[PDB]
RNA sequence: CUCUGGCAUGUUGGAACAAUGUAGGUAAGGGAAGUCGGCAAGCCGGAUCCGUAACUUCGGGAUAAGGAUUGGCUCUAAGGG
RNA sequence: UACCUGGUUGAUCCUGCCAGUAGCAUAUGCUUGUCUCAAAGAUUAAGCCAUGCAUGUCUAAGUACGCACGGCCGGUACAGUGAAACUGCGAAUGGCUCAUUAAAUCAGUUAUGGUUCCUUUGGUCGCUCGCCACUUGGAUAACUGUGGUAAUUCUAGAGCUAAUACAUGCCGACGGGCGCUGACCCCCUUCGCGGGGGGGAUGCGUGCAUUUAUCAGUGGUGACUCUAGAUAACCUCGGGCCGAUCGCACGCCCCCCGUGGCGGCGACGACCCAUUCGAACGUCUGCCCUAUCAACUUUCGAUGGUAGUCGCCGUGCCUACCAUGGUGACCACGGGUGACGGGGAAUCAGGGUUCGAUUCCGGAGAGGGAGCCUGAGAAACGGCUACCACAUCCAAGGAAGGCAGCA
RNA sequence: GAAGCGUUUACUUUGAAAAAAUUAGAGUGUUCAAAGCAGGCCCGAGCCGCCUGGAUACCGCAGCUAGGAAUAAUGGAAUAGGA
RNA sequence: CGUCGCUACUACCGAUUGGAUGGUUUAGUGAGGCCCUCGGAUCGGCCCCGCCGGGGUGCCCUGGCGGAGCGCUG
C-alpha cells in the first residue's frame, strides 16, 4: 500500500510539506522533496533511496543514523522480519596446538533498509555499525551485491 | 523524649526526621535518622513542661519577673544598630554600635568591641 | 570504584617519568592540566629527578610555595603541576629557562634555553570552530582556546604563540615536506621532514616521514606536531637533533667517548 | 527502584542472564509523568550531574507554531483527541510528545486580521465593532494600502484550515516531551498530515 | 419465580407452644479424644486463567493434586451481511 | 642435558602398568653458627568479634563581641594569637577479600555523528535599552540561662549575634542601533490617474542558556538532522547567567574645587564552551568440564516494526498496537566448577601440561537481601531505612550494632 | 597530483598502535651474587663543578596499513538480459 | 572352577507417600523507601487602621500599646 498503515503519521522531520501553496504555483502536483544524505566512506546512495517514497528513521540514507566503526560483509540467511534481516558470517578460528583451524560463525541482526528491494537469501551485503537500533541489531545494511545470478530462468 | 508540633497523638511515635526538623541535628551532609518522638497533647506521663509568659499581670512573680537580664550582645550589621539606635544616614554609625566593657581581676580593665558587618 | 581516582601507583607510573621501585609505592598523580597525565611530567620529579634541585617530596613543596617556578609565563604552586610538551619552564631566581621536549628516546629532557627565545612557544591546533555571533575559535594541543584566529589555519597546524600576551605571532601551515616532531608511540621524539600523508576515510591517517640521515617512518596523524618550516625547525633542538639511532651506534658511541676520556 | 538495565532481559539466543552485580544508581528509572491538563503543576527532579529535569504534572497554555505562516503563539490547549501510542492516553486526557491536540486559534486570528486583513474565523461579520471596523479600514496611505494587496495575492487558506477557524479550535500536534522539559510546545497540522488524522478521527467515533 | 389453564393444601377444625419425638438449622474453644467402624453431618462444588505426580495395557490416571479471579457501572477494541 | 632403571619367566623378546628419578609448593619431622633480601589466616568458616586506632581540614585573603591570651595607649568598628561554631571542601580515594559471576567478568580493538563530568587549564562575565545601590531583608549557630532521660556523638524550651550560609534587589554601561508597526511630511514620470523613492512622530520585540516551528547556506566532517546565521515565539515561583563577597601595599585628580572621582596586585565566584581526570553503555574476536543436558526462548518481552514513557544518552529499558519471530550438532539451552578475568608462575629440545586467592590493571562485595538521602561522582555500608540471622546495654520504658581495614 | 581497480578472500612480508611490573637482554665491581638503576672524572681546595644511563627484544589470536600473487577458495559472456 | 560354611570391607536394591541441609521459584501476606493526589499541627507577610497621633500643612510623615483585617496570601 501507501507509507500510512499505521496508527501514526510518518514522515522525513527535515521536510515540511506545507510550504504555503497558493495560487502562485499549481496544486498540483508539488512534489513534496526528499531528504537524502551521502554516507561517506565510499559507498554510493542508491537511486531508489534518492526518489522512492518510503519512510524509514532507520535507514542509512534517508533516515537519522550515522554509519561509523566497523565495516564488514556477510551472508544473508534469513528475511522473516520487518524492515531488518539476519546475516551469517563464517570465519576460521586458530588453534596453537594443533597448528589448524576451526570453522565457526556468528548471526547478525541487520536493518535492512526499503531502497533494497532486491535482496534474496544467500546475497553478500556490506554493513556498517551504527547506533544501537533494537536490542540486537547494531549494524545497517550499505551495499547488497548478488550471489552468482543477476538473471533468473 | 522531646516533645514534636504537629504529631497530634498522646503517646510516642517513630519517625524519619530528616534536616533541620526538630529533636535532631544531622551527623553528615543528607542523612536522616528515626528517632522516637513525643505527641505535642500533654497529660500526666510528662517529665516536663516548657512554659512561656505571653503578657503580664497583677505583680511581680519572685526571682522570676525581677533582675532582668540583658542581651548578651548587641547588633552587628550595618542595619540592625540602625534600625535600634534610628540611625538615619552617616550619623557616626561607628561610633553608636555597642561597646561590651570586659572586667577580669587579673587583668587591667578594658572595654572591646565588635566588628560590624555590611 | 565509585567516583574519580586520585592515586598513582608507583609501577603504574609512566615509563617516561623514569621512576625507580623502592623509594616508594605511589606516584605524583599529575593534577588536571591542559595535557594528559600520560605524557606530562608533573613538577615534583621535573624538580627533583631531572635537576636534583629537591630531595624529597616536601622540599619541592617548599620551593614552590616560594613562587619561583613559572610555568608558560604564570607561576604555578602546584606541586603536581601536568607540565607537558614545549612549555617553558622559567625559574626566574637561577635564571635558567627550560623547554620541554623529548629527546631522543622519546623521554623528556632538560633542554636549557635562552631567556629572549622562551617569550614564545609552539603549539598544534586540533579543533577549529566557530562560535555564538559568528567568531571563530580555536582550540591547541593544550587547552588554551584563542579568539579571532587567521583563517588560514586549519587543523592539525602549529601557531607561534608568544607569552604573556596569549596571542598569534605567526604559524605553520601542515603540508608536505616541512619539518616535524612525532609526539607519541613507538617513533615518540624522532625529528624529520613529512614526506608524505595517506588518508583513511573513517580511520586515522597515517604519515610518513623522512630523518635527516634518511631513514624513513610513519606514524599517525595525531602523534604529529610540526615544528618548522620545511626544514629549518623554530625552535632550539636538544642533544642528539632527534634522529633515532639503532642500538649499534649509541655502542660505540660510548666506546669512543670513554675511550676519549679515558 | 526502577531500574533502565540491559543484564536483567534474557539475551538473544533467549538463554537467561545472571546479574553479576547489584542494581546500579546510573541505571535508575523515575515514575512517569503523566501529565494532565489543568492549572500549571511543574516538578523540579535533579538528574545525573547535578542538573534539573522539569517534571510537568499538569499544563493549560502550550506555545504552538502554524509552521505555514512561520506564526507561533502562545495558545491554551483544550482536550486531547488522538493518540497513536495507546487509545487509554486520550481517555485520560495526557499530554505525550506525539498526542494530537485541540488548542484555541484566536491568537493565530489576531494575527491573521492584523497581517492579511481578511476575516478570517467570523461567520457573517459586523459583530465585534468596536475593533474590527478599525482594522479593516485603518484609512491608510497609498503605500501601506498597496503593502497590503500585495499581501493578499498570497493570502489563502486551506478550507481544511479554515472550517477550524469557525469552530474556534484548531487541532496540533506537540512536538516537546512534557515531563522532561516541563513544556507543551508543538505545531499546528496542515495538509495531507492533517487529512490522515482527521480520518483517524473519523474512524474512531463518526 | 411468573403468564395461559387449574386448584384449595390432600378423609377435620380451634386454642396453646410442656416433656419425648419426627423433619430442619446454628453453636465459643478443641477437632474423631465419640464409635465396631467418621455412621451421620460437615468440607468441596459452576465458569475463566494457570498448573498437574507416581504408575500405565501409552488409551489413561486427570476436574489428579495445587493456585488466582468472579459484583455493579462507564467505556474501548475485535469478530458480519 | 632431546637420558632412563627395578618388577610377570626355568630362561627370552614384547605389550603394559606399578615402583624408582628430578623440579616447585603446602604441611610436617629432625637440626640450625653469620649475613643480604623476603612470603605469611587464600585453601576448611564471604564463619563470629571484646578493645584501641584507621578521615579530616584555615590562608594576608567567607563569618570572632569566649577573656582563653594579649599589644591597650586612653577615647577608637575590627591590633594580633585564637578555642568553639556556622560555612566550603573531603569523606565515592585508599585498604581488605575473592563469595557471586562461564560471551558474564576480563584482554586486545573500535565508537559515543548515542551521553554525563567536581576539579585543572584556557575562553566568557557593561554584548540584554529595561526614596537602599555609598550596600537591602529575616533567622540560625557558637555563647548565657532552665532542664528531661538509666542510658546514646539524644536533645527541648528561653535570650542574643554574623556570612561567600539563606533570600531579596538596583544603578551603570545607555548615546543608541536593528527588525516589525507605521501619524504624517518631502522629492518625484506628473496630468485628468497611477506613480519610483526618501525621511520619519507613536507603539512592539531585542543578549547568552532552554523548548518549539520556519528560511537560507562563516567555518567542519568520510558522512550531521554539525557549527554559525535569519524569522515567529516560549523561557517552568521547590523558577538559569547577567558579581550586594574577602586581603595587600597605598597612590593620582583636583578645574568643578576641598570632597569626591579615579586607580594596581590578587583571592573567592559563576550561565555556557573547550580541556583534563574520568565514568557509562556499546563494535569485532577470544573462556574450563559436561549430551546419564537436543532442542531452547515466547501467557510473565521472547525477535523485530511504529508511536511514546523513563533514563545523562542509543536500545523492549518499559507501555500500547502490530508482525512471528530469535538461537541451535560450527553444540544452542541446561547443569558443574575445589571458576573472580588478565599481566603473569612452575616444568622446559620442539610441541605442550598444569597454576594464577596473592602486591599491577579491571570487576564484585562489605553478615543475607531490598530501598534511598546528600553529592559532580554511591544504590556508599568506618551514610541512612526496613526485613531476616546473630548479637550488646537497660532502672525492662527504651537504646545501640556490622574488623572480607590495621593490630 | 586528484579518482577507480580491468573480482572477493585466505596466505606471506612490512609499518602503526599495542601499560608497567615479570621474561630475554645492553650498560653499571652491590666488596661478589640474588638484587638495584644507578653511577663515573678530576680537587693542585674553589671543581665558586663536569660527563652520562635509566636501552633493546618478545607481546599469541582478533582489528588497522602498505608491497607480493606462487598455492587454496570464489566469480565474469550460453535463451547473451555480453563488452 | 563354582556352589556351600565362617570372618572382615566396599558399594547396590529396598517398605518407611524415610530424614537432613542448600539453591531456584508459584501463590498469599507484605515492612520500608521513593513518586503522585490530598491533608494542613503550626509559622510569617499585607490588609495595621478601635487610638492616642498628626505634616508636605478633620486632608495622619508617624513614636508604639492595642482590638484584630474575623480576609488576601506565602
Ligand atoms: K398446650
Ligand atoms: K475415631
Ligand atoms: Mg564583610
Ligand atoms: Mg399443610
Ligand atoms: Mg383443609
Ligand atoms: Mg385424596
Ligand atoms: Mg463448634
Ligand atoms: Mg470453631
Ligand atoms: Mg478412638
Ligand atoms: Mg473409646
Ligand atoms: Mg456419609
Ligand atoms: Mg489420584
Ligand atoms: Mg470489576
Ligand atoms: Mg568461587
Ligand atoms: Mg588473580
Ligand atoms: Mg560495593
Ligand atoms: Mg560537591
Ligand atoms: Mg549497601
Amino acid at each position: 500500500a501507501d507509507i500510512q498503515t499505521e496508527r501514526a503519521y510518518q514522515k522525513q522531520p527535515t521536510i515540511f510539506q506545507n510550504k504555503k501553496r497558493v495560487l502562485l504555483g499549481e496544486t498540483g502536483k508539488e512534489k513534496l522533496p526528499r531528504y537524502y544524505k551521502n554516507i561517506g566512506l565510499g559507498f554510493k546512495t542508491p537511486k531508489e533511496a534518492i526518489e522512492g517514497t518510503y519512510i524509514d528513521k532507520k535507514c542509512p540514507f534517508t533516515g537519522n543514523v550515522s554509519i561509523r566503526g566497523r565495516i564488514l560483509s556477510g551472508v544473508v540467511t534469513k528475511m522473516k522480519m520487518q524492515r531488518t534481516i539476519v546475516i551469517r558470517r563464517d570465519y576460521l578460528h586458530y588453534i596453537r596446538k594443533y597448528n589448524r583451524f576451526e570453522k565457526r560463525h556468528k548471526n547478525m541482526s541487520v536493518h535492512l533498509s526499503p531502497c533494497f528491494r532486491d535482496v534474496q537469501i544467500g546475497d553478500i551485503v556490506t554493513v556498517g555499525e551504527c547506533r544501537p537500533l533494537s536490542k540486537t541489531v547494531r549494524f545497517n545494511v550499505l551495499k547488497v551485491t548478488k550471489a552468482a545470478g543477476t538473471k533468473k530462468q | 523524649f522531646p516533645m514534636k508540633q504537629g504529631v497530634l497523638t498522646h503517646g510516642r511515635v517513630r519517625l524519619l526526621l530528616s534536616k533541620g526538623h526538630s529533636c535532631y541535628r544531622p551527623r553528615r551532609t543528607g542523612e536522616r535518622k528515626r528517632k522516637s518522638v513525643r505527641g505535642c497533647i500533654v497529660d500526666a506521663n510528662l517529665s516536663v513542661l516548657n512554659l512561656v509568659i505571653v503578657k503580664k499581670g497583677e505583680k511581680d512573680i519572685p526571682g522570676l519577673t525581677d533582675t532582668t537580664v540583658p542581651r548578651r550582645l548587641g547588633p552587628k550589621r550595618a542595619s540592625r544598630i540602625r534600625k535600634l539606635f534610628n540611625l538615619s544616614k552617616e550619623d557616626d554609625v561607628r561610633q553608636y554600635v555597642v561597646r561590651k566593657p570586659l572586667n577580669k581581676e587579673g587583668k587591667k580593665p578594658r572595654t572591646k568591641a565588635p566588628k560590624i558587618q555590611r | 570504584a565509585r567516583g574519580p581516582k586520585k592515586h598513582l601507583k608507583r609501577v603504574a607510573a609512566p615509563k617516561h617519568w623514569m621512576l625507580d621501585k623502592l623509594t616508594g609505592v605511589f606516584a605524583p598523580r599529575p593534577s588536571t592540566g591542559p595535557h594528559k597525565l600520560r605524557e606530562c611530567l608533573p613538577l615534583i620529579i621535573f624538580l627533583r629527578n631531572r635537576l636534583k634541585y629537591a630531595l624529597t617530596g616536601d622540599e619541592v613543596k617548599k620551593i614552590c610555595m616560594q613562587r619561583f617556578i613559572k610555568i608558560d609565563g604564570k607561576v604555578r604552586t602546584d606541586i603536581t603541576y601536568p607540565a607537558g610538551f614545549m612549555d617553558v619552564i622559567s625559574i626566574d631566581k637561577t635564571g635558567e629557562n627550560f623547554r620541554l621536549i623529548y629527546d631522543t628516546k622519546g623521554r623528556f629532557a632538560v633542554h636549557r634555553i635562552t631567556p629572549e627565545e622562551a617569550k614564545y612557544k609552539l603549539c598544534k591546533v586540533r579543533k577549529i570552530f566557530v562560535g555564538t555571533k559568528g567568531i571563530p575559535h580555536l582550540v591547541t594541543h593544550d587547552a588554551r582556546t584563542i579568539r579571532y584566529p587567521d583563517p588560514l589555519i586549519k587543523v592539525n597546524d602549529t601557531i607561534q604563540i608568544d607569552l604573556e600576551t596569549g596571542k598569534i605571532t605567526d604559524f605553520i601551515k601542515f603540508d608536505t615536506g616541512n619539518l616535524c616532531m612525532v609526539t607519541g608511540g613507538a617513533n615518540l621524539g624522532r625529528i624529520g621532514v613529512i614526506t608524505n600523508r595517506e588518508r583513511h576515510p573513517g580511520s586515522f591517517d597515517v604519515v610518513h616521514v623522512k630523518d635527516a640521515n634518511g631513514n624513513s617512518f610513519a606514524t599517525r596523524l595525531s602523534n604529529i606536531f610540526v615544528i618548522g618550516k620545511g626544514n629549518k625547525p623554530w625552535i632550539s633542538l636538544p642533544r642528539g637533533k632527534g634522529i633515532r639511532l639503532t642500538i649499534a651506534e649509541e655502542r660505540d658511541k660510548r666506546l669512543a667517548a670513554k675511550q676519549s676520556s679515558g | 527502584g526502577i531500574s533502565r538495565d540491559n543484564w536483567h532481559k534474557r539475551r538473544k539466543t533467549g538463554g537467561k542472564r545472571k546479574p553479576y552485580h547489584k542494581k546500579r544508581k546510573y541505571e535508575l528509572g523515575r515514575p512517569a509523568a503523566n501529565t494532565k491538563i489543568g492549572p500549571r503543576r511543574i516538578h523540579t527532579v535533579r538528574v545525573r550531574g547535578g542538573n534539573k529535569k522539569y517534571r510537568a504534572l499538569r499544563l493549560d497554555v502550550g506555545n504552538f507554531s502554524w509552521g505555514s505562516e512561520c506564526c507561533t503563539r502562545k495558545t491554551r490547549i483544550i482536550d486531547v483527541v488522538y493518540n497513536a501510542s495507546n487509545n487509554e492516553l486520550v481517555r485520560t486526557k495526557t499530554l505525550v510528545k506525539n498526542c494530537i491536540v485541540l488548542i484555541d486559534s484566536t491568537p493565530y486570528r489576531q494575527w491573521y486580521e492584523s497581517h492579511y486583513a481578511l476575516p478570517l474565523g467570523r461567520k457573517k461579520g459586523a459583530k465585534l465593532t468596536p475593533e474590527e471596523e478599525e482594522i479593516l479600514n485603518k484609512k491608510r496611505s497609498k503605500k501601506i494600502q498597496k503593502k497590503y494587496d500585495e499581501r493578499k495575492k498570497n493570502a489563502k487558506i486551506s478550507s481544511l484550515l479554515e472550517e477550524q477557524f469557525q469552530q474556534g479550535k484548531l487541532l496540533a500536534c506537540i512536538a516537546s516531551r512534557p515531563g522532561q522539559c516541563g513544556r507543551a510546545d508543538g505545531y499546528v497540522l496542515e495538509g495531507k498530515e492533517l487529512e490522515f488524522y482527521l480520518r483517524k478521527i473519523k474512524a474512531r467515533k463518526g
